[PDB]
């Protein structure tokens, strides 16, 4: 009856199988600890972080403010510094036309976004392959290992359930576990991408917002 | 995007078990 | 920077031993 | 009653099951009447505020009664006050250009517009999970029972209705309990969802009126 | 704006009068016997 | 088949006896919607475009304002949202508080609530359709299982068994799988079909409104 | 003994279920065949529409040759002609506002642009039921063999699960025969809603570049 | 050999799925090759583009390999193409001249995103329908069965044996064409996704370019 | 106006004469 019973004897490609479904699930709830974990601090890092910059205080401030934590800067505040810095840039060492000065801060604020945006999208596209290819590995496992029992049982002269049956509850764990390494990366999936797509409109707001400000304060 | 589960294939694994039962003969 | 490959490190720790667990206390129900 | 001890003697994994889906059972229904209470009381607040605002009344008049409530504040109300809280601040900071005071009470709008969504579709989101994959985990559950049937029936050479027993029931109970968890779920799921996009096209009108009042107001100075 | 409707195979039910088949054969299994 | 269903529904589990009754109950409702919307969206169709007709006359729209209120408690879908719009641009030009540019829109508020209210009255029920055709073959199942249940529960009472005993207990059983499924096909279709029909008439009183709206525009700038 | 025999012996509730599967797998195909080459005959002429209007031509030169083919026109030269239609009235009737006349012809355009689209999607509505309840009326097809089949093996003393073989047999064909009339509908649906969104997004396209033409000229000349 | 032995409907359901097989595996290999030649030649001419070298010298460039044209430089050359003929014909206001031009970028880059998704859609047939195929095998192994074990007094494993081995094997074939398909579709659908935001935002970024250089 | 009642109609026909010959290569192979 325990499973490492079944386990030892099984064939080499179901427990293989085995190993490969087991590790997708120890792999798959680890993703899922640690990217929930970086999705809520990012969640409400974004939205501390309108609550500070539409407060009134001036770019002046809240630039230096923001440059001096440079090193373990994240989210709308990358966002922001890597566009002023640039503006300052162009605006102050080169001091060309508005729109040429906006439009290069506009670049230097969308490859920051896509740069921090991937770094929030890291291993989630791997839970996207273990709730769809799981629970088919699974039922490629259960059907080779009815198969195998089937081809045991083969050479017997009058067949019967009592002696196939034990193969068959053999085979049916590779369904099993195909299946419980597939729900939590089912789960997670589907919701983490809609926090990524909540957060990425989050931050697309904030860019065109901001860059109204750098067009106007150019402008002038 | 969405990704369900997919099991469509279990149906064929249930149909085969199912006959197996059925050519028991008692 | 690079922590974050680290607590990586740490959540497969924890989602092993979980694991081990798990799969230990059903093995001992039978 | 007896059947405590035949679910005691069940197997540890479909006692964890059970504890899964009971626990998505009991968490679904108190989903579904929490927020069927607050998108009733939203929608009927907001209506309440659309027809204050448009009654002729002056805004300033609106916003200072506003400014009464500001810790009970919500939906168009709550729209609203950041809205005019915002004009009324850059309009009175600075000689600023008034399409400069339309884009922050525009923006001042949208941030608390998405926050005020946020507090309506808090959990509407995991609901849709339960009614998605509930059967599926009551589909495992049905699997370790289909199983443990089996290797009864591999233990001897005639076997009994007791020994496979355990297993069946096991598996039926693991389809019905997973069903049970669904159905709830999957009944109010999409009709909260609309309700929700209700409420988003209501605000998103609110906005584009009051946005345009706002503009009209500016360009007079 | 626009509805939606309900276009996808909701394969569960199938599935589940097929997994009651096979329990309604697999406990008459030793009736039968 | 041949068995007797209300025999069956007398001899079953009270759990069976609810879920048949749930379902039954289900499909007539179900049918009872499907035959009072076919003949609201029908009317609500030919008002549309008999009012549009009358509205595209050439006639002056205070004569269709002064028509309106021969009806004003008995007004529907597009010809309200015409007298409510109406209504409010008379309201607010008296006003003269308002510039031409603040009457239209508020107007159009009172426009766009009250196709709104239209709406709710021709969409009433369709969302219990909806429910209708996703629940009802869970709930088929969860009754059958029940059944299945109850059936080997009910042989377990003698350990002396044969299958011919059994048997119809599982037959018994099945029924409400077959009733949930009945219940079930028809409100898809139909849901599906009334959502379509919906859809077209808001399509409708959104381009009349549009329309109305440009007219009222002009004539305030007058 | 053979398929054609156990359909011949087949039960008239199986009968029947077979007809209306194959009916509904005739119909979707039919649907999915016509449907396909109208999107194909679409999408190629909206892109051969398009690089005309873009060749340098005058808008009046293009709308004089299109002027000639009115009872014929579709797609984005339909949109095109009902825009230029209303700007060159509603531009004359006054010596109007270049706001009011764009506006007027970029209604003009929307309104001919979803009397377009719903010409474009006829049946697509239908794939949709047909891969949506076709699962359901195989499984009723099945659930109804099975409680046949127990029904039966409840009659006779020496039961066995060989009395039950052919009952079975056909229930999982009706199951079998309901899947493949769903696939084909629900992949369709899917994909032709793909397509008729991508050549929505095309026209919903050329409407913002002719309004910006239109925005231009009556902001020029008025 | 089974395949020998096995029914006219069973030879043509295995070799279908066999061809899913290999035609799915060609396809997830050629893509990939493509998809890393398009990404890898994309951000090279991003970081040329954005060099502060000018743009008619880009222009001279792309008119010397006007045959190898893909990907940033094909949107590039056919976006500066339509600049310059509208321009030096004069028969229309800036304004005008950068939106008949930005068309011509859009254009290109639509017939660029269609030759690189060129057979990606039909994995997503592949990975949806494999498992349906095996279904329908599945099921005519069961009628094999079925149609001896209910014409018999009594059956035994031994008779129904070829239909079980027909079905499983249909169903193992099935879900082998199934899982590659399946994983590498949403794969390469994805890398689609990320160039086409990237020629999104390259069209954007070179039509604004072109707006200032039309008004001056 | 009635071409495209023809255009289905010729597919309806098609799909039919379609149907025919699976149903009939499926039961020629059941013996």
């Amino acid at each position: 009856m325990n499973i490492l019973d079944l386990f030892l004897k099984a064939s080499l490609l179901v427990k293989l199988i085995m190993l490969i479904l087991i590790g997708f699930s120890i792999a798959s709830w680890a993703i899922i600890i640690q990217r929930t974990r970086i999705l809520n601090a990012a969640a409400r890092e974004a939205e501390a972080f309108e609550d500070k910059f539409w407060s009134g205080i001036e770019l002046s401030r809240l630039y230096q403010e923001s440059q001096g934590k440079r090193d373990n800067l994240t989210g709308s505040e990358q966002i922001f510094y890597s566009g002023f810095k640039e503006f300052v840039r162009l605006h102050r060492a080169n001091s060309h036309a508005p729109e040429a000065v906006v439009e290069g801060a506009s670049r230097a604020m969308r490859i920051s976004m896509n740069r921090e945006l991937e770094n929030l999208e890291t291993h989630i596209p791997f839970l996207g392959t273990v709730g769809s290819i799981s629970p088919y590995i699974g039922l490629f496992g259960t059907v080779w290992g009815i198969m195998h029992a089937f081809i045991a049982l083969g050479a017997v002269k009058q067949a019967t359930l009592q002696m196939v049956a034990p193969g068959i509850a053999e085979a049916l764990i590779a369904t099993a576990i195909g299946l419980f390494a597939a729900i939590p990366a089912v789960m997670a999936y589907n919701r983490l991408n809609q926090r990524v797509n909540k957060l990425e409109l989050n931050y697309d707001n904030f860019m065109e917002e901001f860059t109204a400000i750098l067009h106007r304060q150019a402008f002038t | 995007l969405k990704s369900e589960i997919n099991i469509v294939p279990l149906l064929d694994v249930l149909l085969v078990l199912l006959l197996i039962f059925m050519a028991t003969a008692p | 920077a690079t922590e974050q490959n680290d607590k990586l490190k740490r959540a497969i720790i924890i989602s092993a031993v979980l694991h081990v667990i798990l799969f230990a206390a059903l093995i001992w129900s039978s």
